């Protein structure tokens, strides 16, 4: 009875309906049985990746024995689950562990082969000593104890394959991961056990989406494991909502409460600066109360005139996970995506041929039309200097993430020599900086939804292009650790300066001179930016002045520009060779120098408004 | 009763009101709850950068459990905070750690799903007690069944160094990503945490102070993350102000200790039988008197202020930001605006002529202290060139003296040794896997500490026409990245390039 | 051969009916092995160094399940020391790894794709091959096949393949299309140029159908369970 | 099996001495066979009251171990290694293996029913 102290009973647990069903996997169970029923060395070892189902095969075999679907050489057996962790528990004195183990082995041998021992994670058997897990080879090599095991694919190589005298006595059984139409059947079989735990209903249309979506978005994990999690979390969220109240009313009231709490502490401030921050908090609180009222009133109509996890809760889960937006354009996002070349036109003036092509690749990716295994867009735009090609890449990343510092930006002027490729792919094993990974790789692996800006790409060595050759057109890049990273949701952008004034082909026959055809073929549109007309500069002036005024609001200080000066600046924005950068320096020289000379010689304080006007030649404040 | 031995209790502390408030972050707490209340594999793991607030989310969950804002599945759950360091305390024998872990696990299991574990910094669980690979993965069967719940929190790169190596155990956890909030969220956080500090230090904290902290520490301190480098400023400012309420204020406490030292030195210089020290003594006395003058002046002015500074303001935060990362971020407190108006006549003491360049440098230095210049760009990027022996390096050496009072405080690099292409690896460092890699860049490491110098590229035209390309980012904004992948900011420097093209033509 | 012709596609197609799964082949991109020391990346590091237990990358995937298909993309972009390992992989059938084990390749199917020459009629490509590789390396391979180039007749069927693929993709919402024969002829004649292969066709299908479809789809009026026809205008084609 | 319940300070060595004296009392008949003998290096906390018996020609000690464990647990104790005559066993060829299978077929025929 030394088995009862250090072991559970799988067959007993299976007879009480405490195990989950096992669907399919016939070849593996048959091979396990036919290895378990031979004369000598009859002990298999299930081996594979983590999450593919290897404990589930042993549980299915236990259920099959209980039912009676095994050959006569294996009926009425019991599958005992040995546990080496509780045999080492109290073994201070120098014979306790060896004595316990010998007692258990003798209990297994005193039977008539009517016991099947099951050690799970048996890479934990080579230690246990301090001569332990090594006093088992005699019985192993003869078939006295029938040992079903299970380890992953590289704990075997790491712990057991080091002891080649021991791993001679195991018969590897390779368990590979199933496919999508197998995971669907597994989910159909397992559904009725989650439907009862979370008292909801789960739709077959959701079971299919849970296997389809989790196969293209969640790549660091394996099958069924990564498809049951979506169903479980969807059910749990739906039960939370079936309780007290739904979502997006819970957020609105929870935010209005905090807004009110802060407004009831901002009113009692004896400050002149803090008096204008109270005038916007109130406005926002009112706007939030309005939305709360609307949603709460519509909830009443919905409740008078969302009870099962459909195929959209799965997408909501897989979008909270991984950050990638995979929804159905819930009526507040489509109105925004339909006005995009007008939200980009608030920062980049002109260049409609390039604004109407970046926004054209986000629509056909939110609408589910684009190729599912390629980056969402990989295109290179190039033109003269100071034109706005690095500004479009920063104005696009500004409204997708609401923060333009949330994009992966690498400057290719530092990749002059070819051995600088290791900077973004990592070092191979055995060398100095290795347990740190790549630099481009380890950034697109934590948040696989950014935009990637390769800036000044033709300043690099013509081999970093070859490294980029697979990132485009396939969306995959492997680092030193042997991890594949998927660039399938990023928006790659490559800015350049070739040609530099050439009309259309002198700038196009210069690309074809530095880049190879296999590289120019992976790209989408090659967008040629254009010079800046004098008419599309009087608006850049307004943008610059608005930025300056917003920069001065920290000091409670405004300034009123009159149209003669506002178009004097535009007329001295000149030389269609340096773009719109001379205007930035002109605004400084004209306004800022004398403004900051007055600002610290008295003569100007907070709250003032400083009118600027056009003296016959210069500007005077 | 083994839990009582090897674990603290978090819900108890939340009930006794010993936990700080938790403001915002409803999405993260909701996701933590809905992962904590599923059938199998209900183990969430908060993950992110150091400082964004991850333990804060768990303490918020505990307070929310105590209050009652949790769904029906999580009422009265009594969070427990395990401690593996005290479980390996004395276990020198063969099974002392295994039996403690078995006892704790059985105690957690004997409850009908009430206890919620919490192992902070769970990367310390991998090799818990080793000698072989046996321990730290005894919880591996209970994790998959969902019998212990095990909320945990690690950083973003201590996770792939210790856990992602063990993909059999990384499977049992669900990753919850916590990114750093914005400035408008840090302000709301500060507005709610501004009572514990007001009580600890017996002072009062203005709201403009909170806004100024959240704004300044986002552009000046770029090594840390937001919700924390903004609380540090408020804490240090309040502690300084409380230290000053002890009767003496600052700038009298230093002058007193200075005059004392001067007196001790003068009292010991008097008995010197020499002649070389009879001229050094006649200067220390003048210094002592000229300091006693201003000491008495301050002592008298304090009396006026006291008879005829109780709250932290938007300039004590700037004082802290200037004391740490010595960039001056104050508000031109009347002792230096005169100097800043006199700059041109003060530089004209060492460089004679070249008014067009002295004025063009002085304007750029002046309109940066008045808050007019672009916040994300270097404070100035000049290239002045002319014939030889004229003064274009003397001006760069005089500006550094005017600004830092030590000509050896600027970062000078001599661009005449960058003749060949491969010399660029000198100022940017070597990529991973090559010889000099731990040293990093030289310009990069020189500006990464003390990011307020003057940078001087002497004789820029004598280098290879490929070193000019690594400057396209340093000139348009302040970023330059070394081989380790960390970006340094050149937004507070003055870059100067001297050259001699077209020697004396026109 | 030239670019965009089907030499990376034939590997994914051959490995799709041997194992019934297109992701069941060992694929490594040789444009990242540009230096000497990156050979240790596919063979493993010697014992006692930083990355030791991780083993090799080409080795550890064939040592278990040694019946796969191995693909080496852009083999010319590698360093002329990676070829000196495939040397013993060929003509003997096995190489050793960092530990000392000898995994055997006697059951795999090696495939190496390249773009050498790309403008040579029929002989300049062989000249570039003979100048870039060693004769004792070219000697071990089987036939050095040479792809040819797409004809205006071998492109209408590719149009059909691409349209079937697009339909299969947007069939997850019951949104089948209805293409006319003049439409297919327009799509086949428009994008053809015989220097960029068959990727211009993909880009043209996108820009011509997908843009209009996605502009109409998120503005209502193209609701699910619907079949829109595509037909030709004077220049463009309208839905 | 010798190391079990031997938790007291004078038990395992006493057992081993009893066994060795029982072997030596028999003149030269008993021939000890220790399988995987690279495990006799530890077993104490001992297992080393065998160098004398080996010097005095009393023990027989026919043993079998694998190749690498030999040099990893024994050749670090050259005091022992000298007392051991090595025999090398190589793996057979296909013909010898067919010969072996022909002789072993009978027992697998009767264990199963085929
Ligand atoms: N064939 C199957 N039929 C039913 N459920 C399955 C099947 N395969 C896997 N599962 C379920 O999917 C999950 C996979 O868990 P396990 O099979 O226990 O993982 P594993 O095979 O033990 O891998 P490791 O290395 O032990 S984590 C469990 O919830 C199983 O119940
Ligand atoms: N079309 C434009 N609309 C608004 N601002 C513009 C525009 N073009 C240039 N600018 C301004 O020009 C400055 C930087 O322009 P960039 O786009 O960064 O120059 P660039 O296009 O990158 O050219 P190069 O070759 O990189 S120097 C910013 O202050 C922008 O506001
Ligand atoms: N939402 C929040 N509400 C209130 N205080 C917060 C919030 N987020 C962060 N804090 C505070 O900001 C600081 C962040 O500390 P922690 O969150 O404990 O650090 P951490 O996230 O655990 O980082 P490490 O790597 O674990 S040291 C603490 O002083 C918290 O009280
Ligand atoms: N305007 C000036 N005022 C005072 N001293 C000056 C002036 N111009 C030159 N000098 C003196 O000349 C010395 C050398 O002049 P530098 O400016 O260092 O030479 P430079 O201007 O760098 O010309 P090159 O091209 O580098 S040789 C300085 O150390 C001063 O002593
Ligand atoms: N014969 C073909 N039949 C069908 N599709 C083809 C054919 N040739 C090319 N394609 C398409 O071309 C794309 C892939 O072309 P690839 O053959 O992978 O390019 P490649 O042959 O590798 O040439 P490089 O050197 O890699 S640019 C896919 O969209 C294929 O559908």
């Amino acid at each position: 009875q030394a088995l009862q102290k250090y072991s559970t009973d799988l067959t007993a647990r299976a007879r009480e309906g405490k195990l989950d069903p096992v669907i399919g996997r016939d070849n593996e169970i048959r091979r396990v049985v036919q290895v378990l029923s031979r004369r000598t060395k009859n002990n298999p070892v299930l081996i594979g990746e983590p999450g593919v189902g290897k404990t589930a095969i042993v549980e299915g075999l236990a259920q099959r024995i209980v039912a009676g679907d095994v050959p006569e050489s294996l009926r009425d057996k019991t599958i005992v689950a040995l546990d080496l962790g509780s045999m080492v528990a109290g073994s201070k004195y120098r014979g306790e562990f060896e004595e316990r183990l010998k007692a258990v082995l003798d209990d297994i041998k005193n039977s008539a082969g009517q016991i099947i021992t099951f050690i799970d994670e048996l890479h934990t058997i080579v230690g246990a000593g301090a001569d332990a897990g090594n006093m088992i080879k005699p019985m192993l090599a003869r078939g006295e104890l029938r040992l079903v095991g299970a380890t992953t694919l590289d704990e075997y190589r790491k712990h057991i394959e080091k002891d080649a005298a021991l791993e001679r006595r195991f018969q590897q059984v390779y368990v590979g991961e199933p496919s999508v139409e197998d995971t669907i059947g597994i989910l159909r079989g397992l559904k009725d056990r989650y439907e009862v735990h979370h008292g909801v209903r789960i739709t077959d249309s959701a079971l299919v989406a849970a296997a389809t979506l989790s196969d293209r978005y969640i790549t660091a994990r394996f099958l069924p494991d990564k498809a049951i999690d979506l169903v479980d979390e969807a059910a749990s969220r739906l039960r939370m909502e079936i309780d007290s109240r739904p979502v997006e009313i819970d957020e609105v009231e929870r935010l209005v409460r905090r807004l009110e709490i802060e407004e009831m502490a901002l009113s009692k401030e004896e400050d002149e600066a803090s008096a204008e921050r109270l005038a916007k908090l109130r406005s926002e609180l009112a706007d939030q109360k309005e939305k709360l009222a609307e949603l709460t009133t519509r909830w009443q109509n919905e409740k008078n005139a969302k009870e099962e996890v459909g195929p959209d809760d799965i997408a909501d889960v897989v979008s909270a996970w991984t950050g990638i937006p995979a929804g159905r354009l819930l009526e507040g996002e489509t109105a925004k995506l339909l006005r995009m070349e007008d939200e980009l036109g608030k920062r980049v003036i002109g260049q409609k041929a390039a604004v109407t092509a970046v926004s054209d690749a986000v629509r056909r990716s939110r609408a589910g039309v684009s190729d599912p295994n390629r980056p969402t867009g990989a295109f290179m735009f190039l033109g003269p200097t100071g034109v706005g090609k690095t500004e479009l890449a920063k104005a696009l990343a500004d409204f997708l993430f609401d923060d333009e510092r949330a994009m992966v930006r690498i400057d290719m002027s530092e990749y002059g020599e070819k051995h600088t490729v290791a900077r973004l792919i990592g070092a191979p094993p055995g060398y100095v900086g290795y347990e740190a990974g790549g630099q481009l790789t380890e950034a697109v692996r934590r948040r696989p939804y950014t935009v990637v800006l390769f800036d000044e790409i033709e300043k690099a060595h013509p081999d970093v292009f070859d490294v980029l050759l697979q990132v485009l057109d396939e969306g995959r890049l492997t680092d030193g650790h042997g991890r594949t990273v998927d660039f399938r949701n990023t928006i790659l952008i490559l800015t350049s300066n070739l040609g530099s004034g050439g009309s259309a082909e002198q700038v196009l026959a210069a690309v074809r001179a530095t880049f190879k055809p296999e590289f120019i073929n992976r790209l989408d549109d090659v967008l040629i930016f254009e010079g800046l007309n004098p008419e599309e500069l009087v608006r850049i002036v307004d943008i610059q002045l608005a930025q300056l005024g917003k920069r001065l609001a920290q000091r409670r200080l405004q300034l009123q520009v009159s149209l003669p000066a506002k178009r004097w600046l535009a007329q001295r924005g000149f030389d269609p060779v340096y773009g719109a950068r001379p205007l930035r320096r002109l605004v400084q020289q004209a306004i800022g120098d004398q403004l900051a000379k007055m600002l610290l010689a008295g003569q100007v304080h907070d709250g003032d408004t400083v009118p600027v006007n056009v003296s016959p030649d210069a500007d005077s404040l | 009763q083994a839990l009582q031995k090897y674990s603290t209790d978090l819900t108890a502390r939340a009930r006794e009101g010993k936990l700080d408030p938790v403001i915002g972050r409803d999405n993260e707490i909701r996701r933590v709850v809905q992962v904590l209340s599923r059938r199998t594999k209900n183990n969430p793991v908060l993950i992110g950068e150091p400082g964004v607030g991850k333990t804060a989310i768990v303490e918020g969950l505990a307070q929310r459990i105590v209050a009652g804002d949790v769904p029906e599945s999580l009422r009265d759950k009594t969070i427990v905070a395990l401690d593996l360091g005290s479980m390996v305390a004395g276990s020198k024998y063969r099974g002392e750690f295994e039996e403690r872990l078995k006892a704790v696990l059985d105690d957690i299991k004997n409850s009908a799903g009430q206890i919620i574990t919490f192992i902070d910094e769970l990367h310390t669980i991998v090799g818990a007690g080793a000698t072989a690979m046996d321990a730290g993965n005894m919880i591996k069967p209970m994790l998959a069944r969902g019998e212990l719940r095990l909320v945990g929190a690690t950083t973003l790169d201590e996770y792939r160094k210790h856990i992602e190596k063990d993909a059999a155990l990384e499977r049992r956890f669900q990753q919850v990503y916590v990114g750093e909030p914005s400035v408008e969220d840090t302000i709301g956080i500060l507005r709610g945490l501004k009572d514990r500090y007001e009580v600890h230090h017996g002072v009062r904290i203005t709201d403009s102070a909170l806004v100024a902290a959240a704004t300044l520490s986002d552009r000046y301190i770029t090594a840390r993350f937001l919700p924390d480098k903004a609380i540090d400023l408020v804490d240090e400012a309040a502690s300084r102000l409380r230290m000053e309420i002890d009767s003496r204020p600052v700038e009298i406490d230093e002058v007193e200790r200075l005059v004392r030292r001067l007196e001790i030195e003068e009292m010991a210089l008097s008995k010197e039988e020499d002649e070389a020290s009879a001229e050094r003594l006649a200067k220390l006395r003048s210094e002592l008197a000229d300091q006693k003058e201003k000491l008495a002046e301050l002592t008298t002015r304090w009396q006026n202020e006291k008879n005829a500074k109780e709250e932290v303001g938007p300039d004590d935060i700037a004082d802290v930001v200037s004391a740490w990362t010595g960039i001056p971020a104050g508000r031109l407190l009347e002792g230096e605006t005169a100097k800043l108006l006199r700059m041109e006549d003060e530089l004209g003491k060492r460089v004679i002529g070249q008014k067009a360049a002295v004025t063009a440098v002085s304007d750029a230095v002046r309109r940066s202290r008045a808050g007019v210049s672009d916040p994300n760009r270097p404070t100035g990027a000049f290239m002045f060139l002319g014939p030889t022996g004229v003064g274009k390096t003397e001006l760069a050496k005089a500006l550094a003296d005017f600004l830092f009072d030590d000509e050896r405080a600027m970062v000078r690099i001599d661009m005449s040794e960058y003749g060949e292409k491969h010399t660029v690896a000198r100022l940017i460092g070597a990529p991973p896997g090559y010889v000099g890699y731990e040293a990093g860049g030289q310009l990069t490491e020189a500006v990464r500490r003390r990011p307020y110098t003057v940078v001087l590229f002497d004789e820029i035209e004598k280098a290879h026409p490929d070193v000019f390309d690594v400057l396209l980012q340093v000139l348009d904004e302040g970023r330059l990245t070394d081989g380790h992948g960390r970006t340094v900011d050149f937004r507070n420097t003055i870059l100067i390039l001297t050259s001699n093209l077209g020697s004396g033509g026109s």
